[PDB]
């Protein structure tokens, strides 16, 4: 036995293309649409819960994941690749930051760590790149609210608003017309729901849509009282009912 | 064809070509004969020279006082395998105060050769061996193939033109097995056996190599004028 | 500690006191020294509480994995796993364990594993600091093939004496009965066993 | 033989109204022999100040280590490290050498640039944090410093009053310790000005 | 195509062709069988006499594992020896930790997992043997047969090698004609017959019969070779049935 | 070994080191040079456990010479002293630490200033006008504290050094067989052959 | 076995060229142009972001210009993710040197170290090379203001003015024409922006498509200041130089 | 075309070795079904013994992973047993480290993560199996979680696997559209097994004897398999109404 | 150090004093000894203060990752198992002596933990140098079926016994109440029975009292523009 694949499986072609990265991006293009919008007082990330079977309980499959109390993530592409990246991202937030500085990392630096992991799967021996693009929304004291995209190559970019996957090209155009620097969080959620309706074929309700926000601190979700400086997580996943309430004012 | 690039690949008919190619190296090698009675076991080997200025390549290697072999094929591979046998004979004597049984020596050689036929990166051994010995169950003769197959025999031959000697031994089976307590007559039978594999060349004083082990006879190799008596 | 296990007609019973000690201070007066490593294989612990808890946790893990692959392990097998840990790590451990279990084929069995890591199969076993004071009593009073009630009395009386003389032992007498019928826990308080 | 008292020295820190103060002596010695009177024990990384007492080779090593780490922090974070965060970094770094520790007594002092809140903290050689509201002490005359600070200190002192209090705390503590003295420095720290004052003291 | 050039590669069918090629080496080997009887198991194998110079009864093929398990195999003999060596290590470690000798189903999975592991990577070649093995444990007699893929099941009777079809048919008759079961001594006689009958696929060269058994009553649950008078009696019974 | 002294004057650094080597009972040598030139304008004297002293000094010398060739540039005295300190600070938590104390005298050609650094085996570094290791400072520092001026000439520094050695020869129990004296200035390193 | 799937990334062609290095350079030629110009009183770094969007958050964005320490900065052309791996290694090397010698690392020593890391990926390990070319702008007290470049081969060279990425042939000719040795920073700022304006593949050069940085001794007295320009500051210098 | 031999992306962003592993899943030609009751989780699977020389008691694709968790496998037996041994090891280790029984959904995630690694690392091949884990979880109640060669997993109200999964799936879908609840509203597990067998008979259109089926049942604190005679009693009750 | 834990009707309470010492010297007068492993699992530590805090945060970190991995709220038995196995491995060299309490979906729990790896279960526990003083109060006033108010009262009374009678303990009482189906309430400085009296004299100095050699502005700002 032994892993005898110690050589790169991603190499430059005569034209300067890294084939495996391009093909990974193609896998992302086939994936279900997900988006993110940044407001003055928050950030929203959303996607469709494309259920593989009606016998499947789609609530047990989480496409929007908490990474830290103030940072959330959504994806487009290969689900299993996303799941293991979320595991690695949650761990690296602790090992390379919280166990050192006693606080959770700022959005930009956690993104940087996830990007590094994705870059290494593009150069290390005997592995293929990750077949996902991530959208990571978060808040921290000194940088405020922010939204980042991470690609299979490991490259990352900050956005005011964006979309990835199936109908990203049309969705980004829709967002360009609606986005301004004076949006409140509720306005951004409204725009997110409007944008996501265009790329969804079938049912469009709280059970088929997954949506989360980075907003105000939620002391009710902290689990304990008594420490004034601890005010609770800014990440909150909206319920099925909360989504449907905003679909009547749509 | 498409399935002979390495030892880790079966062919569509279930063959291992790298092992078969290693077997072919033995057939190119010089002839060597092995035979035994109930008291003694004998190796006879035709040594091969490079030219008239050169020496004749040695064919017989001693492994212990009671055991040794003759080779045909890649000589460096015989050195590796005989070294392993020397160590295993030695481990048995040091740890257990026990002379290593010839049958158990065959089992160890089989298992060592097998590992080189199932893993990537490696290659099979390119040599065949005839092991003679005298242990607690009397005289023994073994034939080793680098496929891993080890066989116990009354007599045999390996190398180029070995089929002539093998047929002679198959005829003489009933006679030479009875040659007990007479080392000279058993060697005579072995020299007569290897003669059935000669063409154009005959057995000379620096051509012939003989080894014997028996009841009260340590494994000894005869070369030079010591084999003129049998020419 | 005062611990013991006794085979009888219907199976085996384990017994123990409840006193845990750091010097002369009783750090816990209501300790449970009868430990479950499998449904009907339990053990009594004596020595370092850290060492015997670590060992028992590892054995429970080993037998849980054994059960998933090969079905219910024998008491002999459980004793062997205890021995392997105690023998191979003899330099770094202070543990004296009694293993007791009920098979349907072998019925009640008792194995004792002293400090060195040796194994001894016995009709009954005693261990812990308090056991020294009841070697005489137990040897004189033990019979093979006793009834459940007789065995409960034998253990109750034996540990009563061990507690009476050993300062390290005390509190309640806990017992665990292992038979075909199942697993029964018993507890006996000071006001009961002191007047025996 | 005891590593924490081979070289000698002390550090003290205090809080005031919208300000903090940190001070140290200047001695380095080889037991009884005085070697240097210019061995400063207070360092700063941006607006965060760190005093270190104990074995002098470790004092130097740790300063170099925290300069290393705060420089990488700033490059990645794109901002100067804050007192609260730096305190956790010191604790983490010390505990990683749990069974082969740096023989030191660190003290952190600074003002949070965003909240304006004065901050001080102390550590043992293996990382345990002491976050006092009033004052922190460290070194071979820590007993003496505890005695001075406990009586001299009052809350909400103005910067120029706090200077007098911490200076008198250090000076009189050092004069009762054989391995401390040979000069002293006091830092007065406000939100956007820091004044450094060298004190005149007895040189025995 | 190219899916068959490397081990562990799924073809578009979902097949591992290298494993299927290993089966061809097994089918090329001599016939070996196994019979599960009332309180044990019997193993038998065909040994081709390539030459008069082969010493009779010396080149033993059936192998013991621990003291209660017998193993026989068809195909590449060295591969079978390698598998038995691993089996002996597995049985040794089991007995070391758990005290009791390894149960037969437990032993079956140990071989199974090891053979299956040689289908997971391209750096190794699959085993070129099918192995018939078994013995007696606390729950009674067990007979197993294990393929190059790692696949194994329990058997009432088992056969592999060049004459496996002939043997299987003979075994199926015994299962039907004896629902109550077969005795150990009967199973030895029947095993001799089945090998002699299966030798028609290898009729060019003559052969040597080799039998072994583990029985609760006849061998005390230990693996033993059938020798001397009991072997000759089985040879006579076999020779009588073919004529 | 035993006594090593250093003094930084106006325009140079002067290092004085004893000549004796003692193997317990006997003085095996009385002309030993306890110094190594690290670079053209940097000199290091040393004292500590037998063997380790020379092994460490030559190891440092090799490393600085390697740097000089690689960069075609002489490191500043401050930079060399920092490198040396780190090596000793690393060494003190090793399996078997270097038991070596050093003085580093260098002339910085950029700042046109002499510089003297004192480093002990723990990795304790200080820049000083004058320094010593072992018991040498106990005898000499009271004389240096009195007479030293920052604007002293090299000749005045040598005279103050003679007074220090005379006090050592009077009050020290050990015979250290005199000292070898070396001067480090803008022109490099030279040995005073009559002292 | 596994040999079948090995691309052999570290071999020579019959002509004595390294396949993967050559192909990595081909990749870099499609990246946004980065320019470095060295003057007597400072250094300029100018670089073009690749076809952006109106919804990209520019003021928090960085893809071209990176700080290695207070004295040294780099302009990137190629795979951004590959560059960040090397940048973090370089930041660590600079701090290692500062800890060891208590002096800021000389510019060339940092450049040689990163370049040697690139070289290793071309000779051993069987891995693909980094698809990155750097422009190093830095200051030390030995050689003063310095410009270097390194590419995937691990080869590095020094420059008065240099470009990497797209249209380097055109850019280098324009720089070679207008560059003079007695030039000043304010003049070099204008040259860098004028060169990008002419070589760009975009229709017009605007503030949102640029990253800009200067290293000046225009820091109060004998010390050096790095200035990573803000979006509004790039907008102002574009008006000042008369491009918008 | 070596992108088809190892787990690297094809130009379409596909992993062919993963897709071919899904095909190996149906090599045994066996169909399985799982449903949830009020207090239990039931799993049934077809049993085929084609050789008379086989010992039928040893032929099984249902595994007892832990006391609480059961696992049925769709795929070749060597890969099935590989996954079984690993799952057993993982469940035992979890209990040792974290002091409580590994939940069904957590084990499913863990095995799914392992499967994901085989799709990303080249030297390891995917296992040609689909794993259906069942239990009565102490927090979530009756649970069905299913894993595949892609590393995908999800919870189910009910599920089906094998060559004829679609027929069984649609049959189950139609029942839950009527009842409008997420489970079989039945008190005893015996009747939930009877529901499972009945709806498999309806969907496949075939009758079953006692030797044609294989049944596993999960209740609070134990998972167990039924004997041939237990299944016979189940078949008799189905026929009598 | 005095730390206690007391079970009650619908949960568990832990308490601790606020004095940390170096030998006979009080290092901090208002120390925080109640640590959070997770929102509803808290522990109190005695022994080496860095060890109790480090081992709490390591296990707390791993517990948080475990909770995210399993999508379940953390259990006390998990924290216990992870703490004991870590401490056993280090053979008591990590000097952490802990009382671990909390509520989870299984119910309310109370354990303690010795530095060498041994654990125990109880309705009332005490640890530290003042554990004997505390246990005396607990053994005198504990009963089955305590209310929340009664358990808080008993816990703080046990800490007071340590404060007044053990020299290793002093200052204030910290409490944390963990009730089933509720947020854990951390009551920092629940009792403050040791405020220092006003001093007889003010020791504020006249300005200019201290002799100064040199003054200088320290540049804390980065290198400036222009
Ligand atoms: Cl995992
Ligand atoms: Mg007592
Ligand atoms: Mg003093
Ligand atoms: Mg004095
Ligand atoms: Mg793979």
């Amino acid at each position: 036995m032994t892993d005898r694949y110690s050589f790169s499986l991603t190499t430059f072609s005569p034209s300067g293309k890294l084939g495996q990265i391009d093909y990974a991006l193609t896998a992302v293009k086939q994936g279900v649409t997900s988006l993110g919008i940044k407001a003055t007082n928050g950030v929203v990330i959303a996607t469709e819960k494309k259920s593989s079977s009606p016998l499947a309980m789609s609530e047990t499959l989480s496409k929007v994941s908490l990474l830290t109390p103030d940072i959330g993530a959504v994806y487009s592409g290969m689900g299993p690749d996303y799941r293991v990246l979320v595991d690695k991202s949650r761990k690296v937030a602790h090992t390379s930051y919280k166990r050192i500085y006693g606080e959770y990392p700022p959005t930009k630096l956690l993104v940087s760590e996830v990007a590094k992991i994705m870059q290494e799967a593009t150069q290390s021996g005997g592995v293929r790149p990750f077949g996902v693009s991530l959208l990571i929304a978060g808040h921290d004291e000194f940088n405020g609210f922010s939204l980042y995209q991470v690609d299979p190559s490991g490259s990352y970019f900050p956005w005011k608003a964006t979309a990835i996957g199936k109908g990203s090209v049309a969705a980004k155009t829709f967002l360009e017309k609606r986005w301004n620097d004076e949006l409140e969080l509720e306005d951004a959620i409204h725009i997110a729901l409007l944008t996501l309706k265009e790329s969804v074929e079938g049912e469009f309700n709280g059970d088929t849509i997954e949506l989360a926000i980075i907003g105000d601190e939620n002391p009710d979700l902290l689990g304990y009282t008594g420490i004034p400086t601890d005010k609770g997580p800014r990440f909150r996943k909206l319920t099925s009912q909360e989504i449907n309430d905003r679909l009547e004012a749509l | 064809n498409n399935y002979d690039g390495d030892t880790v690949t079966f062919s569509p008919t279930g063959r291992l070509f790298q092992v078969e190619y290693a077997l072919e190296a033995i057939k190119q090698g010089s002839v060597t004969v092995g035979l035994r009675s109930n008291t003694h076991a004998v190796l006879v080997a035709l040594k091969r020279n490079a030219d008239e200025l050169s020496s004749y390549q040695k064919k017989i290697i001693k492994c212990d006082e009671h055991m040794g072999l003759s080779l045909a094929g890649l000589a460096p591979d015989a050195r590796v395998l005989s070294n392993y046998l020397r160590q295993q004979c030695n481990y048995s004597s040091l740890v257990f105060n026990r002379k290593l049984a010839v049958e158990r020596a065959g089992h160890l050689l089989c298992d060592k050769a097998q590992k080189n036929t199932q893993s990537y990166g490696g290659r099979p051994y390119g040599v065949g061996l005839l092991i003679i010995g005298y242990d607690k169950s009397g005289a023994h003769l073994l034939e080793f193939q680098p496929s891993g197959n080890v066989t116990e025999l009354y007599g045999t031959a390996i190398g180029a033109r070995s089929q002539g000697a093998k047929t002679y031994l198959e005829r003489t089976l009933d006679t030479f097995i009875k040659i007990d307590g007479n080392p000279d007559e058993l060697i005579k039978a072995g020299v007569e056996a290897i003669s059935q594999s000669l063409r154009d060349e005959s057995l000379t004083v620096d051509n012939l190599s003989i080894a014997i082990v028996g009841k009260d006879t340590p494994f000894t190799i005869y070369d030079g004028e010591a084999v003129a008596k049998y020419i | 500690t005062s611990i013991m296990a006794v085979t009888f007609k219907d199976g085996v019973i384990l017994g123990a006191d409840s006193r845990t000690t750091t010097g002369a201070y009783i750090a816990n007066r209501v300790t449970d020294k009868l430990t479950r490593v499998h449904d009907k294989i339990w053990c009594c612990r004596s020595g370092s509480a850290a060492d015997t808890q670590a060992i028992a946790d590892i054995v429970q893990y080993h037998l849980e994995l054994y059960t998933s692959q090969y079905g219910t392990p024998s008491t002999e097998t459980a004793a062997s796993v205890f021995k392997e840990l105690c023998y191979e790590n003899k330099d770094n451990l202070t543990a004296g364990i009694i293993v007791a279990g009920y098979d349907d084929k072998n019925k009640g069995e008792v194995y004792t594993i002293p400090l060195g890591g040796s194994v001894h199969k016995l009709p009954y076993a005693i261990a812990g600091s308090g056991s020294t004071f009841i070697y005489g009593y137990c040897d004189k009073n033990f019979r093979e093939n006793m009834s459940k009630e007789e065995t409960v009395d034998f253990i109750k009386h034996s540990l009563s004496q061990a507690i009476k003389w050993d300062g390290s032992s005390g509190g309640v007498i806990r017992m665990v009965v292992l038979t075909a019928a199942g697993v029964e826990r018993l507890i006996f308080y000071p006001d009961e066993y002191e007047q025996l | 033989s005891d590593p924490s008292s081979i070289n000698g020295g002390i550090v003290v820190a205090m809080t005031g109204k919208d300000c903090v103060a940190i001070a140290c002596d200047l001695r380095l010695g080889s037991q009884s022999l005085g070697v240097s009177n210019k061995f400063e024990k207070i360092f700063h990384y941006g607006h965060v100040f760190l005093g270190i007492t104990g074995l002098a080779t470790d004092v130097t090593t740790l300063n170099e280590m925290f300069r290393y780490k705060t420089n990488l922090y700033k490059l990645k974070e794109e901002r100067a490290i804050e007192p609260e965060t730096f305190t956790q970094l010191v604790s983490s770094s010390l505990y990683e050498r749990r069974f082969g520790p740096y023989f030191v007594g660190p003290v952190v002092a600074g003002i949070n640039s965003k909240s304006g809140k004065p901050f001080i903290a102390g550590f043992d050689l293996i990382g345990c944090i002491d976050e006092a509201k009033d004052f922190i002490v460290s070194g071979t005359a820590s007993d003496q410093l505890f005695g001075m600070c406990e009586s001299l200190y009052e809350p909400n002192l103005e910067p120029e009053d706090l200077f007098e209090t911490i200076s008198q705390a250090l000076l009189n503590a050092a004069d009762r310790d054989a391995l401390s003295g040979w000069g002293a420095v006091v830092y007065i720290i406000k939100k956007d000005e820091v004044v450094k004052r060298y004190l005149k003291m007895r040189q025995d | 195509t190219g899916y068959d050039l490397s081990n562990s590669v799924f073809s578009p069918d979902g097949r591992n062709f290298q494993v299927e090629y290993a089966v061809k080496a097994v089918e090329n080997g001599t016939t070996s069988i196994g019979i599960k009887c009332n309180d044990g198991v019997v193993f038998a194998v065909e040994k081709l006499i390539t030459s008069k110079l082969l010493v009779p009864q010396k080149n033993v093929k059936i192998q013991v594992v621990d003291r209660h398990i017998g193993c026989v195999y068809s195909g590449l003999i060295p591969d079978g020896r390698h598998l038995v060596n691993r089996g002996r290590e597995e049985a040794a470690s089991f007995k070391k930790l758990y005290k009791t000798p390894i149960p037969i189903p437990a032993f079956a999975d140990r071989l199974g997992q090891y053979v299956q592991a040689h289908t997971l990577y391209n750096s190794v070649r699959p085993f070129g043997v099918s192995t018939i093995f078994g013995g007696v444990d606390k729950n009674g007699a067990h007979l197993y047969m294990l393929e190059p893929s790692g696949s194994y099941w329990g058997y009432k009777g088992a056969a592999t090698g060049k004459g496996r079809q002939s043997a299987k048919a003979e075994l199926e008759k015994l299962v039907d004609h004896h629902p109550e079961g077969l005795s150990a001594r009967e199973a030895v006689k029947q095993a001799a017959k089945i090998i002699y009958l299966a030798h028609e696929d290898n009729k060019e060269k003559d052969f040597e019969l080799e039998i072994s058994w583990c029985s609760l009553s006849e061998t005390n649950g230990l693996h033993k070779f059938v020798k001397g008078d009991l072997l000759q009696e089985a040879i006579d019974f076999a020779q009588k049935e073919i004529n | 070994m035993d006594i090593i002294l250093g003094i930084r004057v106006q325009d140079s650094v002067i290092l004085a080191s004893s000549k004796a080597v003692t193997r317990g009972i006997s003085v095996l040598k009385d002309s030993d040079d306890k110094t190594r030139q690290l670079s053209p304008h940097t000199l290091m004297s040393f004292a500590g456990e037998a063997g380790d002293t020379v092994q460490f000094a030559e190891y440092i010398q090799a490393n600085i010479q390697l740097y000089s060739i690689r960069e075609d540039y002489e490191l500043s005295p401050q930079a060399v002293s920092s490198f040396v300190r780190q090596e000793l600070a690393k060494s003190i938590r090793s399996r078997r630490p270097y038991q070596v104390n050093v003085l580093i005298g260098g002339y910085d050609k950029k700042k046109n200033k002499p510089e003297l650094y004192q480093i002990d085996y723990l990795g304790t570094k200080v820049e000083l006008p004058y320094g010593a290791h072992g018991y040498s400072g106990f005898y000499t520092f009271s004389l240096l504290d009195h007479h030293y001026r920052p604007d002293m000439t090299t000749e005045e520094g040598l005279d103050l050094l003679k007074l220090c050695v005379q006090e050592l020869e009077k009050r020290m129990p050990m015979d250290f067989k005199g000292v070898i004296v070396k001067i480090v200035d803008k022109d490099g390193i030279r040995q005073v052959d009559d002292f | 076995g596994s040999r079948r799937y090995d691309s052999r990334t570290t071999i020579f062609s019959p002509e004595g060229r390294l396949y993967q290095v050559e192909y990595a350079l081909e990749s870099i030629s499609h990246a946004g142009t980065a320019i470095g110009i060295m003057a007597s009183d400072g250094i300029v770094l100018a670089a073009e972001r690749k076809v952006t969007s109106t919804l990209l958050e520019q003021d928090t964005s960085t893809e071209k210009l990176y700080k290695l320490n207070d004295k040294i900065a780099v302009a990137v052309a190629g795979l951004t993710a590959d560059a960040e791996i090397l940048i973090n290694t370089a930041r660590i090397h600079a701090q290692n040197y500062l800890k060891t010698y208590n002096e800021d690392i000389p510019v060339e020593i940092l450049v040689r170290r990163l370049s040697d890391i690139k070289q290793g990926y071309t000779q051993h390990g069987g891995l693909r090379p980094f698809g990155v070319s750097f422009i190093y702008a830095g200051y030390d007290d030995r050689y003063g203001y310095q410009l270097y470049t390194s590419n995937p081969s691990g080869n590095y060279t020094g420059w008065k003015a240099i470009s990497v990425g797209a249209n380097t042939s055109a850019a280098q000719t324009l720089l070679q024409m207008d560059y003079k040795d007695d030039m000043k920073v304010d003049d070099a700022i204008e040259l860098a922006l004028k060169t990008l304006s002419k070589t760009t593949d975009s229709s017009a050069l605007t503030y949102d498509r640029l990253e800009f940085a200067t290293i000046r001794k225009g820091a109060n007295d004998g010390e050096v200041y790095q200035k990573i320009f803000k979006p509004q500051e790039i907008k102002d210098i574009l008006v000042k130089t008369g491009i918008t | 075309g070596y992108d088809r031999h190892i787990t690297i992306f094809s130009p379409e962003g596909r992993l062919y070795q993963v897709e071919y592993a899904f095909k190996a899943t149906n090599q045994t030609n066996i169909n399985s079904l799982a449903v949830r009751g009020k207090d239990c989780t039931v799993v049934i699977s077809q049993k085929k013994v084609p050789d008379k020389l086989l010992d039928p008691t040893t032929v099984s694709y249902i595994f007892c992973i832990s006391r609480t968790i059961g696992m049925v496998v769709n795929g070749p037996i060597p890969d099935a047993r590989n996954a079984a041994l690993r799952a057993k090891a993982e469940a035992a280790e979890f209990r040792y480290k974290y002091g409580y029984d590994m939940p069904c959904d957590v084990l499913a995630k863990r095995m799914a993560n392992l499967s994901q690694i085989y799709t990303q690392r080249a030297y390891m091949r995917p296992l040609g199996v689909i794993l259906t884990f069942v239990s009565v979880d102490e927090e979530l109640g009756p649970s069905i979680y299913k894993t595949d060669p892609a590393g995908y997993y999800v919870g189910y109200k009910a599920t089906a696997t094998g060559p004829k999964q679609q027929e069984i799936t649609t049959n189950l879908e139609n029942h839950f559209k009527k009842s409008k609840i997420d489970h079989i509203n039945e008190e005893s597990w015996e009747k939930v097994v009877e529901f499972a067998i009945t709806h498999m008979i309806d969907a496949l259109g075939t009758e079953f004897s006692k030797n044609d089926l294989e049944v596993g049942v999960a209740t609070k604190d134990k998972f167990f398999t039924l004997s041939a005679e237990n299944i016979e009693e189940r078949l008799v009750a189905i026929a009598e109404q | 150090t005095t730390i206690v834990g007391v079970k009650f009707n619908n949960g568990v309470v832990i308490a601790a004093d606020t004095r940390s010492t170096q030998g006979p010297i009080v290092a901090d007068k208002n120390c925080a000894k109640l640590h959070r492993i997770s929102p509803k699992i808290w522990c109190a530590g005695a022994g080496t203060a860095a060890d109790t805090e480090a081992v709490t945060q390591l296990i707390g970190s791993n517990i948080e990752l475990h909770s995210l991995y399993t999508s379940r709220e953390p259990r006390v038995v998990s924290a216990l198992q992870m703490l004991k196995q870590h401490l056993f491995k280090y053979q008591g060299h990590i000097g952490a002596y802990l009382i671990v309490a909390g509520v989870d979906p299984t119910g309310s729990h109370l354990f303690s933990i010795h530095a060498e790896g041994s654990t125990d279960v109880g309705y009332y526990l005490s640890l530290g140098s003042g554990s004997l003083a505390a246990m005396a109060v607990l053994e005198s006033h504990w009963k089955q079926d305590l209310t929340k108010e009664e358990a808080i009262k008993l816990a703080s009374d046990a800490i007071q016994a340590g404060i007044w009678n053990d020299l290793g303990s002093g200052s204030n009482v910290d409490v944390c109440v963990m009730e089933i189906g509720k947020d854990a309430e951390y009551l920092r400085n629940y009792l403050t029975p040791n405020v220092r009296e006003e001093k007889q004299k003010s020791y504020k100095f006249p300005r200019g009292t201290t002799a100064v050699l040199k003054e200088s502005i320290v540049n804390i700002c980065d290198i400036q523009e222009e």
